[PDB]
């Protein structure tokens, strides 16, 4: 109806004013966060026979 | 000349039928998993076939030397065997064949009837048949002489006494029990599972279905003689040379012979068979 | 090892037993899935707060049927109908006597053409290719007296035949058959009956025993 | 949750009697259950343990082939079968439930005990200190030893801590080290690792009085330490 | 004329939203990715295989440690397992056997149930009766209930058949708020790792951001052209990515909500069931309907193993919370832990 038309209006006008800045940037910190916290992962790195408790 | 061609092709479906039980039980051991109960039966049958196929040099060494060096010590376990082999192999046959007609005429009791817990019950009892027998034969087992090469053979312990007609006795007994209770059981189950499976929708079509039923028809006929046609003239041989008399005659031992060869060509055949024909096999290979 | 690492491994294995002897008698415990169109008889043929998927436990001859009425779920059918893989069969509980009037409220699309297309639908899933289809045609009494004045020709312009009562149930019945696109291994069971009528436990009886003798030439390796 | 206790009373030696639990408001079926004495001048020790569906008993040296301990799952109760009492044999005894799985509570329960008068290697813990003196609102430190090491591969610390307060059944406090049971006020601080372990007290209270005993379960017998009291 | 002067409004304003969206993206994650180092093959064996389960598996859900974690099937069993030594803790009975979904409250205490019988149940793994017990039913869903992450041990956030997400509280059992805006059937929902915001995924192929204190989406993309049914957050909040019936996983980020990457194969061509980051957010696993599971580069979008293995289509899939190992769910009634 004309009240769902309104609801999504305004719904998007609320969407719409929103911050945006740039995507390099997000992609320059998603990169320094998956690099500083690559140690501390044993996906990437196994773990040797004395740690790794899976054995 | 003449035993040149036999002995190797005997050497050769020996080899075949080894290999061939060998990569069953690794696929069924390791590859196929063990839980519908035509499977431990089929493992049943490998187990058996690969327990006899080791008699397979022994028969064609005592064939070639007409004798044996081997003593007591391993004749009786190597006759033993045989008729472990048979019993277990009969009522396997047997009990599979009920389990089919009991799944087909009865699908609502099949449920309650074939679990694996009572298959692997079933299977338990049916050894322990096979092997009273076992132990009645490696308890009834030894060698003596002929007195006309002094060569010498393992067969049922009982000298000359009043104990022929216990052995008459038990000769017809397992004459009957091998081959007219089980076969007659078989034959009864499977006509009325085919004869059921005529009454039902899913199989009595015209399209597809009815070929389905024509190739299930077909598979249990054509497992009902390869077990008949290759077991029965063993039956023949033995039940004939126990009523009246039957010597060494030249062509008795031909015929024994040749009785023996399709004796275990069935248990080599049958490894092969029942990985290209049973379609679990076919369906997990692809 | 530790006392308290041996008496978790034997409450484990303990918990393990009765998982598996309350799962074994869950293989015995037959289910049936029941849809159909709105208001087609299905709630008169369930007698022989979730809003969901209705349960209704019944037996017959010792085989412990279930029914999964999913007429309160009205959600996206898609994402939730590959939940019954184990089906042994689905009821399909449409009316005969919903054929001329297309809604009762408005005038769009006629209630057969969307069985039909249900039906179309349910016949040629992925997921239902082995899955026997138990339909049920019922309110055979309302159709006795709703084919004598208005013929076939509102719902079907090509019918071209008698306007009589058994020629518009094999019609209807020839209409419900040409809907399987693989009649191979799909196998549909049609039972004509009424709202105040008996031997439907007894088709569906003979159905589910017809699905299990299937499945036990199958797990045997034969069919 | 409350266990009741049944039987038990005056018994010429060599004797016989049927000693029984009654459990209630709680699931049976599930608890390992145990039974436990205490002397009327010593502390307490283990003397059976029957497992979940009665998979698995146990018994001490002293009792081994001359108790039986059984269960009725249904009927919700448990028993102990004892056979020829002697003057050794005159205890408090105690029903204890517990559960064994991980991160669960053992010996989380003690039922109010029965007596019994009869008329005339193992993992030892032992309690150095006793009697200590004690005020309220102090902090005190009581500690027990083991005469092995109390931890597996597996990474935990096996001591079982118990407060027993005057004319009440003992309590779990800490039912394996650095670990807290429920309804126990956030104050009493086990720790100890290796050989030594203790229990420590923050803010002592009134009701903070009794008696205490570690216990180790990492094998069996679960043999108790000795008394630690409190007087103020 | 009224609607139509409405509907022309609201395709402007959103075709200002793309161009603003478009102008915004100054330059794309691969060619600031393509001077690194890349991530080597992932062989990663499997470790425990969780046998037990006599149905189709469809949920999984960790713990805040490892050691521990829940799973859901249509026998009606919500078994807890013993991770490291195989075992199962509890066998939680069903009174629906119809689930989809289940989840381990960050305290241990709580697990949840839901599916196709449209209730939440909540059930008390620690109680002095000693047994598993439900504490509240909550009910007032329409739709199949298709995710139950709980946000702490008294706010549960529940994704439904109804179009709509709700936040419930556990001691009334009503709706606090209730999150309203999606057009197609929802099947996801993945809550923020600083517990305050979330997204979920629907049939639309849109993937809305939704705050829990007030209660209306933040923002939304439509990158996707299928039917969304996995989502989960990158470990520092400000990414997610999205699994679909589509053959591809896409990456969206918080701040610019576009396309940052996109994760999908020409031999793959059968769709996504679960979407899982490693702690460290390199590593993206991907379930897949191709009876096996693939992990993914998330910067270089580039296939750093398969974890193959499964008999059957993988249906769930969830990383420890310390990184330690990935269980995957199956249809082939397994649980296999990869390391
Ligand atoms: C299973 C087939 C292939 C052979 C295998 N069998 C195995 C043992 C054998 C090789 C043997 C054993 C010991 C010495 C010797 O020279 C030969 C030789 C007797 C042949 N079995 C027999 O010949 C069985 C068949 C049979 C059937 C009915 C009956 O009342 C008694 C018997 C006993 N002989």
């Amino acid at each position: 109806s004309i009240a769902q038309a309104r609801k999504l209006v305004e719904q998007l006008k609320m969407e719409a004013n929103i911050d945006r800045i740039k995507v390099s940037k997000a992609a320059a910190d998603l990169m320094a966060y998956c690099e500083a916290h690559a140690k501390e992962d044993p996906l990437l790195t196994p773990v040797p026979a004395s740690e790794n408790p899976f054995r | 000349a003449i035993p040149v061609i036999i002995t190797a092709v005997y050497s050769v479906v020996f080899v075949v039928g080894l290999v061939g039980n060998s990569l069953v039980m690794f696929v069924i051991i390791r590859y196929t998993k063990m839980k519908t109960a035509t499977n431990i039966y089929i493992f049943n049958l490998a187990l058996a076939d690969a327990l006899v196929t080791t008699t397979m040099p022994f028969q064609s060494t005592v064939y070639l030397m007409n004798s044996w060096p081997f003593g007591d010590v391993l004749c009786k376990i190597v006759i033993s065997i045989d008729y472990y082999n048979m019993f277990t192999s009969i009522f396997t046959l047997t009990m599979m064949s009920v389990d089919r007609y009991i799944a087909v005429c009865h699908p609502v009791k099949a449920l309650d009837f074939r679990t694996p817990l009572k298959a692997k019950i079933i299977n338990i009892c049916i050894w322990l048949l096979s092997s009273s027998v076992g132990i009645s034969a490696i308890v009834l087992g030894g060698t003596k002489v002929r007195e006309d090469v002094d060569v010498i053979e393992c067969s049922l312990q009982f000298p000359d006494d009043d104990y022929s007609w216990w052995d008459l006795f038990m000769k017809i007994c397992v004459f009957i029990f091998a081959f007219v209770i089980p076969v007659l059981i078989i034959i009864v189950c499977y006509t009325l599972m085919i004869l059921r499976l005529k009454s039902v929708r899913l199989l009595s079509g015209s399209r597809e279905k009815d070929r389905n039923l024509r190739r299930i028809t077909r598979l249990v006929l054509v497992v009902v003689a390869v077990f008949v046609v290759c077991w029965t003239p063993i039956h023949i041989f033995i039940l004939v040379e126990a009523l009246g008399s039957t010597s060494h005659s030249t062509a008795a031992l031909s015929s024994y012979y040749f009785c023996i060869a399709l004796g275990y060509t069935n248990s080599s055949l049958n490894p092969i068979l029942y990985a290209f024909l049973d379609e679990n096999f076919k369906r997990c290979f692809r | 090892l530790s006392a308290e690492d041996k008496a978790a491994v034997e409450r484990s294995k303990m918990i393990d037993r009765n998982l598996r002897e309350d799962g074994e008698k869950a293989a015995r415990e037959v289910k049936l899935l029941l849809l159909g169109a709105g208001e087609s008889g299905k709630s008169t043929i369930v007698k022989q707060k979730t809003t969901g998927i209705v349960e209704t436990h019944f037996t017959f001859k010792d085989l412990h049927f279930k029914m999964f009425d999913v007429g309160g779920q009205r959600s996206e059918r898609k994402k939730w109908i590959h939940c019954f893989e184990g089906v042994t069969a689905i009821i399909f509980c449409v009316a005969l006597s919903d054929y001329d009037l297309v809604l009762a409220e408005d005038e769009e699309m006629n209630r057969m053409h969307e069985s039909m297309k249900l039906f179309d639908s349910i016949c040629n899933n992925k997921w239902f290719t082995d899955t026997s289809i138990i339909l049920f045609l019922n309110k055979k009494d309302l159709f006795e007296e709703k084919i004598k004045k208005s013929p076939l020709t509102i719902c079907y312009p090509e019918y071209a035949g008698s306007n009589t009562y058994e020629e518009a149930a094999a019609y209807i019945q020839c209409q419900f058959e040409d809907l399987n696109k693989r009649k191979d291994t799909k196998e549909i069971y049609t039972h004509f009956t009424c709202a105040t009528d008996t031997k439907n436990v007894q088709f569906v009886f003979d159905a589910v025993t017809d699905v299990i003798i299937k499945n036990n030439l199958k797990d045997c390796g034969l069919f | 949750v409350q266990l009741v206790e049944s039987g038990g009373g005056l018994v010429q030696p060599g004797g016989s009697r049927k000693l029984s639990c009654s459990a209630s408001g709680f699931a049976f079926s599930s608890f390992g259950m145990h039974w436990v004495r205490q002397a009327p001048e010593k502390g307490l020790e283990w003397v059976a343990y029957i497992s979940s569906g009665s998979g698995t008993i146990y018994y001490a040296d002293t009792v081994k082939g001359r108790f039986t301990i059984s269960r009725d799952d249904p009927k919700n109760t448990l028993f102990l079968q004892m056979t020829s009492l002697r003057s050794e044999d005159t205890a408090m005894y105690y029903c204890v439930r517990s559960i064994y799985y991980y991160g669960s509570s053992p010996f989380d329960f003690w039922g109010q005990g029965t007596t019994l008068t009869v008329s005339s290697s193992d993992i030892v813990m032992t309690q150095a200190t006793s009697s200590v003196p004690v005020t309220p609102g102090e902090s005190v430190s009581i500690s027990c030893r083991s005469s092995k090491s109390l931890l597996h591969s597996n990474g935990n610390t096996y001591l079982y801590w118990f407060l027993q307060r005057p004319g009440q059944s003992p309590q779990l406090l800490i039912y394996r080290m650095s670990n807290l049971a429920s309804g126990v006020p956030d104050r009493f601080s086990g720790s100890g690792s290796g050989t030594a372990f203790t229990l420590t007290i923050s803010r002592l209270e009134a009701e903070d009085v009794g008696v205490y005993y570690c216990m180790q379960h990492l094998e069996y017998p679960l043999t108790f330490g000795a008394g630690t009291k409190l007087e103020l | 004329s009224e609607l139509d002067q409405l509907r022309q409004e609201a395709e402007q304003l959103k075709n200002q939203i793309r161009d603003a969206r478009k102008a915004c993206a100054d330059a794309t994650l691969s060619q600031i990715t393509n001077n690194i180092d890349p991530v080597g093959r992932i062989q990663m064996r499997t470790r425990r295989t969780l046998r037990g389960h006599l149905a189709k598996i469809y949920a999984m859900h960790w713990g805040t440690d490892s050691r521990l974690l829940v799973s859901a099937s249509q026998d009606g069993k919500l078994i807890i397992w013993d991770s490291y030594t195989t075992n199962k803790v509890h066998a939680i009975p069903l009174r629906s056997s119809w689930v989809m979904t289940c989840a381990y409250a960050p305290s241990g205490n709580y697990v949840a149930c839901g599916g196709l019988d449209n209730i939440c149940s909540i059930y008390n793994l620690k109680t002095r009766e000693g047994n598993v017990r439900v504490s509240r039913e909550l009910a007032g869903h329409t739709g199949y209930l298709s995710c139950c992450r709980f946000l702490d041990d008294n706010q549960i956030v529940t994704s439904s058949g109804d179009t709509t997400c709700a936040l419930w509280d556990i001691e009334t059992g009503q709706q606090t708020t209730t999150f309203t805006g999606h057009t197609g059937d929802v099947m996801s929902l993945s809550l923020a790792p600083d517990t305050r915001l979330f997204v979920s995924g629907a049939c639309d192929a849109s993937a809305k951001l939704w705050d829990v204190r007030e209660g209306m989406c933040r923002q939304t993309f439509t990158g996707h052209e299928s039917d969304i049914n996995a989502i989960c957050f990158f470990p520092n909040g400000n990414a997610f990515a999205t699994g679909s019936d589509d053959a591809t996983c896409r990456l969206f980020d918080l701040r610019a909500d576009q396309e940052l990457m996109t994760y999908s194969h020409d031999n793959i061509i059968c769709g996504i069931t679960s979407v899982s980051f490693s702690k460290s957010g390199r590593l993206l696993l991907a379930g897949y309907d191709d009876f096996n599971c693939n992990v993914w580069d998330a910067l270089k979008a580039d296939r750093a193993g398969v974890l193959a293995g499964h008999d059957n289509r993988v249906s769930c899939l969830g990383v420890t919370d310390d990184g330690m190992a990935v269980a995957t769910g199956s249809w082939d009634s397994f649980l296999k832990i990869w390391n």
